[PDB]
């Protein structure tokens, strides 16, 4: 049993940037990122591997998201940048693939209620 | 990282090779860095796991410094990065495995629509391109939708993924009864 906390949606601006944060309640399992917007599927944004070593940001997100975390504190973290009205969303953080590739699956077993990002334009 | 792009249920080999042409100690390890096999054969002795029995090398040419990984029958999931470390230099290389299907088992109408689905790893964004048995040249995302087959359709379909500026190509059989 895994608890998730998301933190740090809210009401934003257009161009900026936010971080979203993630509170796990493990060292040893990967960790995701996702969204949902109303009436739209779920689409996956980021992962990383247990260590921190290796991430996956989706293709079409490289080079204005980026992930990171910290197994001491057992976080996990989403660095958005360049925000548009697209990226509205709940933003949903996730955990353990049971030993997956985090480029090859994105069926995590544990999930975070969400955090709503609303980019005003 | 090198890119490297696999079909669904087919075999990819990714290279390695060494600085000196030579045998010398390697390994191959997966993002999780989990190793998968070296010189001494494969270490996934401890339990199941994803690539058990389907991850081998070419022991006739590691005198030559070559240490590839090949990976049999492949699924969706065993996208990743590989690293081959040899001796003090580590290379890594994403593997990127897709599968090519359409929306029919059996057969399509004259006048039906056909969905190309390109089964793809989280995250990533091929680029496909479709030529039809008439010569017709069809392009777009991870799916492309025909508005309506004819009979002149009924055949061989070509598909090539690009993905990181690697291609790869499917072929895939569409019927078209009238």
């Amino acid at each position: 049993e895994v608890q998730l906390v998301e933190s740090g949606g809210g009401l934003v601006q257009a161009g900026g940037s936010l971080r979203l944060s993630c509170a796990a309640s493990i060292s040893s399992v990967a960790m995701g990122w996702f969204r949902q917007a109303p009436e739209k599927e779920r689409e996956f944004v980021a992962a990383i591997t247990w260590s921190g070593d290796y991430t996956n940001v989706a293709d079409s997100m490289k080079g204005r998201f980026t992930i990171s975390r910290d197994n001491a504190r057992k976080t996990v973290s989403l660095q958005l940048t360049n925000l548009k009205p697209e990226d509205t969303a709940v933003y949903y953080c996730a955990a353990d693939l049971r030993g997956g590739s985090i480029y090859g699956t994105a069926d995590y077993v544990y999930w975070g209620q969400g955090t709503q990002v609303t980019v005003s334009s | 990282k090198k890119v490297v792009l696999g079909k669904k249920g087919d075999t990819v080999e990714l290279t390695c090779t060494a600085s000196q042409k030579k045998s010398i100690q390697f390994h191959w390890k997966n993002s999780n860095q989990i190793k998968i096999l070296g010189n001494q054969g494969s270490f996934l002795t401890k339990g199941p796991s994803k690539l058990n029995d389907r991850a081998d090398s070419r022991r006739s040419l590691w005198d030559q410094g070559n240490f590839p990984l090949i990976i049999k029958n492949l699924k969706i999931e065993d996208s990743d990065t590989y690293i081959c470390e040899v001796e003090d230099q580590k290379e890594e290389v994403q593997l990127l495995v897709f599968g090519l299907t359409a929306n029919s088992d059996t057969h399509l109408l004259q006048g039906q629509s056909l969905t190309l689905t390109l089964e793809s790893p989280p995250g990533s964004s091929p680029s496909v391109q479709c030529r039809s048995p008439r010569g017709k040249n069809i392009q777009g995302g991870k799916t492309l939708s025909v508005s309506q087959l004819e009979l002149q359709d009924s055949g061989t379909w070509t598909c090539t993924v690009l993905q990181n500026q690697k291609k790869v190509e499917f072929k895939i059989d569409i019927v078209v009864l009238a």
